[PDB]
């Protein structure tokens, strides 16, 4: 089955101090990001950062998997995921209430943003009151470089048989460590809380506190680039334990190329890679 | 409410799309009449709570009108409707506040609540909660995080409505929370203006303590005095005057509080207001009424 | 401004069973490598792999660093560096008798190789005899694509006033974990392993037993491309402790750009990655 990936993260609008999940980019064919004005930009290739892949391997090595879950609504998935988190001592039992309150807020869409008047990052607190996070609020480089009939156009671009994949990321202060959850439903179910054009099959949850060498948006982007690959999603369909996923991630990372900072002319530097990448993709 | 009869009907696979002309669902009568043992039977066939008729109503909206909360508390994990509006755009939050059950705030707190959702009028659940201004509301609403004073299409802030109904408790709770004391409407009426039109000395004294200006003028020159004079509430007009309210303020129509008191034949008022008021700014019938949310 | 970097590994000859040092690549602003023929491929941009940089970071977090040591010969360097590995308990003292003779071995270039017949990879053992690796090996990517006159151009590109760096990579079965040594000399020194008349200032030692997801040639390539950058080289010229190198390494990794494998690669969509690399360049040269 083909896939359609959607990434959402915790923010808060300005008119009222209310947190909500907001989408940031989609992966129909290429990564297409959403600007602050609310308009989608141009599709382009997916490049990551090294800290994202390092932390993804570290947190997926000790992550929590839930395969063939039998659910039809988001509340049940949330409850079972929280119980499985409590089972492996990922989070403390006194934090279950806050995360269950967090994961059940309303999920807006692209049409409401101009009604909202703008949104800003909002990290959770134990009392539940929103505040500004204690971290530099510099915007993403992709937003700086790729922004400054579309539903029917993407609908024509949507493959007729496809199963969507939702990734939810953010930051929460009262926890003590990042935690991972990879959940695959047994059959495709239409979640009523989130309006996605095709049903949901997979679900990624990566949540935790503010930590060095960690950017949650780029980590989610790395997760989306994982989910957009053919062989990795084939192994995810054929997965039955965490070992197969870790082995497939090792095989995926074994076939990447890293670029150091070079003062060469950029077009010539970028064009020198092509047969190297072709041989690597033949090897993979 | 014969449950084993419904068990007999279940194997025959009666549809759960049984819809009347009024828009009722099979869940609606279970919500009304409190015959609830059949609810687990209805979920044996995996009932879906999201169901809106002609009036757009949900099992929670029909449930809160006559509350048997033991079903709703278990419906909330069973894919409950978190922010479902009615055909009037009405969320369960403010209609539950107006119905004012003792645990319905705790019932939604089991999942959460939004007290700022826009209706078709533009009114928020916070404002309709403040309009009734019950005793437990001013305590519980604190846990929810919402704009303390939220305007509607009229621009009516919770304080305004509290002044309209003259609920001292709510007006206190709100000022303590840090709401705007002199919040203005789209026309330019403050909670003082409105309280003076109401004529409630208590709903005016409290506001005086809250520091709402006693000379706040409307976009048409009407002040809380002009309003107390047109209403004929001498109590409020005297309270305003004593607290420094100016009685010689000409409105956009040339009528002062005395001019009004006179034209309305209110003598008790005219005696104080006419003498306190200076000579009419002009020699010479449009009145002044504060906005209010529509039906 | 422009420096010369050499990389040699410890392998065995097809002539007779033995162990000795042979170079594998050279770095003057670009990578140049040689195959089985003894001929050097055309220079190209150096491309990293994930495990090389990652394991370089892992071993670099626990590496002994000796700054401005006053030596000019190779045996005194060997003695002092092995005393340093003894000192911080990076290797057992019963290994030094092997490792000394591991170091005191010949260092020949390509011109000797045709009479020698060619070389193949071999592993150090505790005894002192070459041996074949246990984990499987794969054909290298850079030699297949690039390898499958030059020294006058090498001496032409290199400014006459320059200093060189060397890295010595090898596999040894009698070790526990990979070890790293990083020594910067007090003064420039001429060493008899390098036939070129340039002197040496910096020196690397990357050793270890065999482990999965570790290719020692790739690790040496990572170390050489680490040494070639202007800003990190300037920092090492002015480095006074280890945490300075750590912060410079983190700044190196932060301005790196990684691209994953895809389904159908193309050039037209790839040309849109020009400005972000430029901004990483600018942010790198921000520092």
């Amino acid at each position: 089955h083909k896939v359609y990936v959607e990434l959402q993260e915790l923010v808060m609008d300005e008119k009222n101090q209310e947190l909500r999940w907001m989408e940031a980019a989609r992966w129909v064919q290429l990564e297409e990001n959403l600007g602050e004005n609310g308009a989608w930009g141009r599709p382009h290739l997916s490049h990551l950062t090294f800290w994202s892949l390092l932390e993804l391997r570290r947190v997926f090595t000790k992550g929590t998997v839930l395969l063939d879950l039998q659910e039809t609504s988001l509340a049940g998935v949330a409850n079972q995921l929280l119980d499985r988190f409590i089972f492996e001592d990922q989070i403390r039992p006194q934090d279950r209430e806050e995360l269950l309150r967090a994961l059940l807020l309303k999920h807006s869409h692209a049409g409401e943003l101009e009604a909202l008047g703008g949104v800003k990052p909002a990290v959770l607190t134990r009392s539940g009151d929103p505040s500004q996070p204690l971290l530099p609020q510099h915007s993403s480089l992709e937003t700086q470089l790729f922004c400054e009939h579309s539903p029917s156009g993407i609908l024509e671009k949507i493959p007729p048989d496809s199963e969507a994949t939702l990734v939810l990321v953010g930051r929460a202060d009262f926890l003590e460590q990042p935690v991972l959850g990879f959940v695959r439903l047994q059959e495709a179910a239409e979640l009523e809380a989130v309006e996605l054009p095709v049903p949901i099959r997979f679900l990624f949850v990566l949540l935790g506190p503010e930590a060095p060498h960690i950017d949650y948006t780029q980590l989610g982007r790395a997760a989306a680039t994982l989910m957009s690959e053919r062989v990795f999603r084939i192994d995810a369909y054929m997965a039955q334990s965490r070992g197969e996923l870790l082995h497939s991630l090792e095989g995926f990372l074994d076939c990447s190329l890293v670029l150091p900072p070079t003062d060469a002319p950029s077009e010539q530097a970028l064009l020198s890679l092509v047969p190297v990448q072709r041989e690597l993709l033949r090897r993979r | 409410g014969h449950v084993e009869t419904v068990l007999a009907l279940l194997e025959k696979e009666a549809s759960q799309a049984c819809m009347t002309k009024k828009g009722f669902t099979p869940l609606h009568v279970a919500a009304k009449y409190g015959k609830v043992r059949v609810a687990e039977l209805l979920l044996e066939r995996d009932a879906h709570p999201n169901a809106a008729g002609k009036n757009g109503l949900t099992p929670l909206h029909v449930a809160v009108h006559h509350n048997n909360l033991d079903i709703v508390k278990l419906l909330l994990p069973r894919g409950g409707s978190p922010h479902s509006p009615a055909w009037n755009g009405y969320t369960p939050l403010h209609i539950a506040a107006k119905q004012n059950q003792v645990e319905v705030a705790r019932s939604l707190l089991q999942y959460g609540g939004s007290a700022n959702a826009e209706s078709v009028q533009g009114v928020t659940p916070l404002h309709l909660a403040a309009q009734e201004g019950h005793a437990e509301m001013v305590a519980l609403l604190l846990s929810k995080q919402a704009n303390g004073n939220l305007g509607n299409k009229s621009g009516l802030t919770p304080l305004h409505l509290v002044a309209q109904e003259g609920h001292v408790p709510v007006a206190d709770v709100l000022i303590k929370h840090g709401v705007m004391v002199d919040a203005t409407t789209r026309m330019g009426y403050t909670p003082l203006h409105v309280a003076s039109h109401y004529g409630n000395i208590k709903l005016v004294k409290f506001l005086l303590q809250h520091q709402a200006d006693v000379n706040a003028k409307t976009k048409l020159g009407y002040s809380p005095l002009h309003q107390a004079a047109q209403q004929g509430h001498t109590d409020i007009v005297t309270l305003l005057l004593k607290n420094g309210a100016s009685p010689n303020e000409v409105s956009s129509d040339g009528t002062t509080p005395l001019a009004i008191a006179k034209r309305l034949g209110y003598i008790s008022v005219t005696d104080v207001l006419k003498v306190v008021t200076d000579e009419t700014s002009f020699v010479l019938h449009r009145m002044s009424f504060p906005e209010t949310v529509d039906e």
